[PDB]
RNA sequence: CAAUAGGAGCUUAC
């Protein structure tokens, strides 16, 4: 199960990856879309652990 | 003894209640001996918005005030703006550096000779007051020749050598002011070297024997008027070296 | 993890790789053992921990005795009061209660 | 992107010909002045790309250290590319790729 | 493989062939002195160590 | 981190292109903001033209110096803040009156363009282009650089006298000008409030001071979840307002008090 | 277009002059608290819209109950300008017409600013007093502000036995500036004590005291 | 590899004070005259021949931080001098950094 | 019934 999950989350965080690479993530206000991204990440994986 | 290294350029920014934005540092030193000799800064003065003239000024040692760099590229021995211009510019078709390069040109466009702006430079060195052309000209062009990237020659007729040199410092300082080169990393490990033994003891060795050797010619001022043959057993203290020696590596302060 | 080296975090890792693993995501437990990557990377956010502990102290310590000088003089009084040394008031009653 | 002077070899600067109401360039050295082709005396840009694609070199296929893709080369079919991000390091620039064959040496984009 | 116990060494999935240079001698290596007699330093958080 | 939190008026709480357009209202634009690159022709007839894009529209805008501005409008820029050529150019006229003449395309024109005529001058118009490019504004209060849309979960009581949540849209930004957004239509002008009580001091006073310090520090010790007793805060916010000013925890504020000398040489 | 904000922000600030001169004591009439917008803009705007501020001078008098507790309480004049900068020629017709009918306090609504000149003669008109606002102040009152406290100026033999209570000195109070935007709003004078009753999580009520400067 | 990652004082001196890793070292220096030979033999042209109107895709070539020239092609000379490294010609505790996008 | 000072360095616990 454990490892499912972080699976899981790795595939999520390269799909947040691919997003960002051609250009179609959704940035929030005050925040730049590599510090979005960078946010979306961090919230990835923190709730996968 | 960690320390940054010698003879490279790093370029960082600078912060806001600052005229200057961006530094190129450099210390210098030789391959023989590995000692430090001088240090040369080319600062950019002018904010992001403010500070409307966003021109480059030199730091040369041994001159109080900053000089503007095409006066040094021209008291060096390259006058022609096109020749200065190609020396900081590889790529003609570059623009944006190209417009950025402006308010130097224009900041040093009085000069035309290499006479007048080395005296430029020797009206600032410092020195005692008054000296006349001739001979501000001469302490100028050795303060141009050494002391000015010794790593690079200290001899004549090789200026265009420091020009180039000068030009990829310039050229590097644009790029990291223009954002199209990342600042350099003062934490990174490859810009340090480790002072073992060897270059310690150097050090230290050189101060002491530059000593004893001071010591030498305050005897030789004396006993020489005496008109004797002298054996220089007696005009060598040799306690100095061993006293030094001993003293630095007893309380580890590394020095006099 | 930030990529100290040029473009990276590691010389173990290509250019330009933001996945988890290369900017310090550890997948394994203490358990299980760390790889060497990720053993680096735990070992940069202890020393980071460790800094933090020793440096921001003596802020703390400043800011404490800081306070505790403006703060030194000011008692509570007989008729209820809460006055300083020159025997300003600072409030007409303590903790309005 | 200025020029510089055919005999003088310094930078002519724009002036006026009111007899004549063309823009000229004029030597601040010299005498020599010669006409003009273009009318624009200055620009001014805050949206730049410059630096999206010129961080490319001829042998930047033998970086061993880029990684390697698999997209399709729409030139030269090639199954077999390297690849990087724009090299420009503001802090809103895209995070678009770019793709360099190793085949053909034309670089490409994903779009 | 699939072994619950090992622990997974990297996927390593984004990029097709690696072309390396150079290998470790070994990774134990990286430690000095006085951490090298350390018992499994990799089962530790390092301020302990 | 300077921000203010500007609570909306009920009409304008609720609905939430109401609240757009007070954002609208209250974010700063400057020609800086909606520019993307600005030329300079030499244009030596002013009712003729060398360029081959703006020659029909100057020959339906008609039936000094030969130096001239063509500035360029980006399209999505200009439509991100509810902006048209008309109020530009107005607002260029407003601070040019006479000592400058305005050209503007249209804003249907597949080129974007704004012409400007002087009334050697090379360089004049490079200074005026810069004084321009950074000191026009176009609207919304000077000192507000950023405005968010935010939500807050004001607890009411309803109908039935039993309290219930209810979403409210308010605003924050960055920057900090309290006195001119308090005066903006729209906003609750008896709830805006300021994280900077410096700012407070100058527009609401003193006591207005005490509560918005208390507040900040609350924040900062609450942050964690940590709960410190109120009378700790209180006491050290009385003390930092008992002057009528604000008295700092430092060497410059401590020592300037009438107290003995030898309190103030101990420290 | 812009000449109508133009109006709604000066009506504000008039309002905010009136609920002024109410809060500090002075009587007045019902109908001229309530002015509307259109009804102001009617009385006050021309064929052209731009506002005559020489209408909206008007003239104030002690409520009874003001001169029963602040015995030194006099008549109130409110002027609003029309020249933009107020220099010392202007100032100097103000006092004139503020001696000549013994106003006791006169207060001189400006637009744009009060030069350092034109500032020196505001203390030299004794025994009157003349205090001057910006009118961008005064578009809010800032007494509704939550964050503001009710203050309410202290009496004379009220700041006795405030002193007499506490076993106090002048100087033992804490204090207020002259330029607070409260004392200033409340045309405190050196040595009168305000009253403000806050609110308190502790013990629910609290009533502080400030001196001014 | 070069300082170990866990060994390092507690306190006031934490990271300022390091400690080599097991298989660190240090290096002694080494005469920079062979390396000037090695890079004149295999084509380095120098800066008094150097016009960047015309080189504008030469690869230019720093030696113990000084920019002593430029080359047309830095692929064979960075092999050589690796194979030259790896032969014992040159001493083993050189560095040969080719940098691709500068 | 009387056991120097000043410095530097390395450490201990937060
Ligand atoms: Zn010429
Ligand atoms: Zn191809």
């Amino acid at each position: 199960e454990i490892t499912h999950a972080i699976s899981s989350a790795k595939e999520q965080v390269q799909e947040i990856i691919y997003k960002a690479q051609h250009n179609e993530l959704e940035l929030k206000p005050g925040m730049t879309l590599r510090e979005s991204f960078e946010g979306e990440v961090s919230r990835t994986l923190n709730d996968a652990r | 003894q960690e320390r940054s290294a010698a003879n490279i350029v790093q370029v960082f920014k600078k912060a806001a209640p600052s005229p200057i934005s961006h530094v190129a540092e450099i210390r210098s030193a030789l391959e023989k001996g590995s000692r430090l000799i001088s240090t040369m800064q080319i600062k950019l003065y002018g904010r992001e918005d403010k500070g409307t003239g966003r021109t480059i000024k030199a730091t040369l040692p041994y001159v109080k005030q900053d000089i503007p760099i095409v006066i040094v590229f021209r008291a060096l021995g390259v006058v022609p703006d096109g020749e200065i211009l190609q020396h900081i510019c590889y790529d003609e078709n570059d623009w944006q550096m190209l417009e950025m390069l402006k308010p130097c040109i224009e900041e040093g466009f009085v000069i035309q000779d290499k006479e007048v702006a080395l005296d430029f430079i020797g009206r600032r060195g410092s020195a005692a007051l008054g000296i006349r052309r001739e001979k501000r000209i001469q302490y100028a062009k050795d303060i141009l020749q050494k002391e000015l990237l010794p790593h690079i020659t200290q001899e004549e007729g090789f200026e265009t050598r420091k020009t180039f040199f000068l030009g990829y410092m310039v050229n590097r300082l644009l790029l990291c002011a223009l954002e199209r080169k990342d600042q350099d990393d003062r934490d990174h490990f490859g810009k340090k070297r480790l002072d073992l033994a060897g270059p310690l003891l150097a050090n230290l060795f050189r101060i002491l024997f530059r000593k004893l050797t001071r010591e030498i010619y305050r005897y030789m001022q004396r006993c020489i008027e005496t008109d004797r043959d002298f054996n220089l057993n007696l005009a060598v203290k040799s306690t100095t070296i061993t006293s030094g020696l001993k003293y630095s590596l007893a309380t580890g302060n590394w020095g006099e | 993890i930030a990529f100290g080296f040029a473009d990276r975090s590691l010389p173990h890792f290509t250019k330009d790789d933001f996945s988890p693993e290369s900017k310090g995501f550890v997948e394994n437990s203490y358990l299980r053992g760390l790889t060497p990557q990720e053993f680096f990377f735990h070992a940069m956010a202890g020393r980071e921990g460790l800094i933090d502990t020793a440096v921001k102290t003596a802020e703390t310590g400043y800011i404490q005795r800081r306070l505790v000088k403006a703060l030194e003089d000011i008692m509570v009084h007989y008729d209820g009061t809460t006055r300083n040394s020159l025997g300003d008031i600072i409030q007409f009653l303590y903790g309005e209660d | 992107s200025f020029r510089f002077c055919l005999e003088c070899n310094n930078m002519l600067y724009p002036k006026e010909d009111k007899e004549n109401q063309r823009l000229l360039y004029s030597c601040r050295n010299c005498d020599y002045t010669e006409l003009a082709e273009d009318p624009k005396v200055y620009r001014h840009e805050l949206i730049t790309n410059i630096g999206e694609t010129a961080g490319i070199v001829d042998d930047i296929g033998q970086d061993p250290t880029l990684p390697r893709s698999d997209k399709e080369c729409p030139e030269c079919h090639s199954r077999d590319c390297v690849f990087f991000q724009s090299q420009q390091r503001r802090k809103d620039t895209n995070m678009t790729l770019f793709y360099v064959c190793l085949n053909c040496k034309k670089t490409f984009r994903d779009e | 493989l699939n072994d619950t116990a090992k622990r997974i060494k990297p996927e390593m999935s984004t990029s097709s062939h690696h072309t390396f240079t150079h290998c470790e001698i070994h990774p134990s290596m990286i430690l000095g002195v006085a951490a090298s007699i350390i018992p499994f330093p990799d089962h530790n958080q390092s301020p302990r160590n | 981190t300077p921000a203010l939190t500007v609570y909306l008026d009920r009409e304008i709480a609720l609905d939430i292109e109401k609240a757009k357009v007070i954002q609208s209202s209250i974010e700063y634009t400057t020609l800086k903001n909606v520019t993307s690159a600005t030329e300079i022709y030499y244009d030596p007839d002013p009712t003729s033209t060398v360029i081959e894009e703006d020659f029909d529209t100057v020959e339906a805008y008609f039936s000094q110096s030969p130096w001239l501005l063509r500035l360029e409008l980006d399209r999505a820029r200009m439509l991100d803040k509810q902006l048209t050529m008309n109020q530009v150019a107005d607002k260029i006229s407003e601070v040019f009156s006479d000592d400058l003449f305005v050209m503007w395309s249209e804003d249907n024109a597949d080129k974007l363009i704004i012409r400007c005529r002087v009334i050697e001058e090379d360089q004049m118009l490079k200074r005026i282009e810069a004084h321009m490019l950074d000191l026009i504004a176009l609207r919304g209060i000077p000192g507000i650089s950023k405005v968010y849309m935010v939500k807050h979960k004001v607890s009411v009581p309803d109908e039935s006298g039993e309290y219930k949540n209810e979403e409210l849209w308010a605003l924050e930004t960055d920057g900090i000008n309290l006195a001119e957004v308090m005066a903006v239509p729209g906003v609750d002008s008896s709830r805006t409030y300021s994280n900077s009580f410096v700012e407070i001091l100058s527009v609401l006073g003193i006591e207005a001071t005490r509560s918005s310090l208390y507040k900040e520090i609350l924040n900062v010790i609450a942050f964690d979840g940590s709960y410190v007793n109120y009378r700790h805060m209180a006491l050290l916010v009385d003390v930092m307002t008992s002057r009528g000013y604000l008295m700092a925890i430092t060497r410059h504020g401590i020592n300037r008090a009438d107290t003995g000398a030898l309190m103030r040489c101990s420290f | 277009e812009d000449n109508n904000r133009i109006i709604s922000r000066l009506w504000r600030s008039f309002r905010t002059v009136k609920e002024m001169a109410a809060d500090r004591g002075y009587f007045i009439s019902q109908e001229e608290m309530d002015q509307s917008l259109e009804e102001f803009r009617s009385k006050i705007c021309d064929s052209m819209g731009n506002p005559q501020r020489k209408l909206m001078s008007f003239l104030a008098n002690p409520t009874p109950e003001a001169l029963e507790k602040y015995s030194d309480l006099g008549t109130l004049w409110v002027e609003f300008c029309d020249e933009p900068s107020v220099g010392i020629k202007t100032m100097r017709n103000f006092c004139l017409r503020i001696q000549e009918k013994n106003f006791s306090t006169g207060i001189f609504i400006y637009q744009n600013n009060i030069t350092p000149s034109a500032n020196k003669m505001i203390p030299t008109v004794s025994p009157a007093i003349i205090e001057t606002f910006q009118e961008s102040d005064l578009v809010v009152n800032i007494t509704h502000h939550e964050l503001v406290p009710k203050h309410i100026r202290l009496s004379d033999g009220e700041k006795s036995q405030l002193l007499q209570r506490y076993k106090l000195k002048e100087s033992q109070l804490p204090r207020i500036q002259r330029e607070d935007p409260v004392a200033r709003y409340l045309g405190l004078k050196r040595g009168q004590v305000v009253k403000i009753i806050r609110r308190s999580e502790t013990s629910g009520r609290y009533a502080s005291y400030r001196i001014c400067l | 590899g070069l300082v170990c990652p866990a060994e390092t004082p507690e306190g006031q001196a934490c990271g300022l004070v390091k400690n080599l890793s097991l298989l660190s070292g240090i290096s002694i220096g080494s005469p920079s005259e062979p390396i000037i030979n090695f890079l004149e033999e295999w084509g380095m042209e120098p800066l008094e021949d150097y016009d960047p109107a015309q080189h504008t895709k030469s690869t230019r070539i720093f030696v113990n931080g000084v920019w002593t020239g430029i080359h047309r092609d830095p692929s064979m000379l960075v092999s050589t001098m690796r194979d030259l490294r790896r032969s014992g010609a040159i001493s083993p505790e050189v560095s040969i950094i080719r940098d691709i996008r500068e």
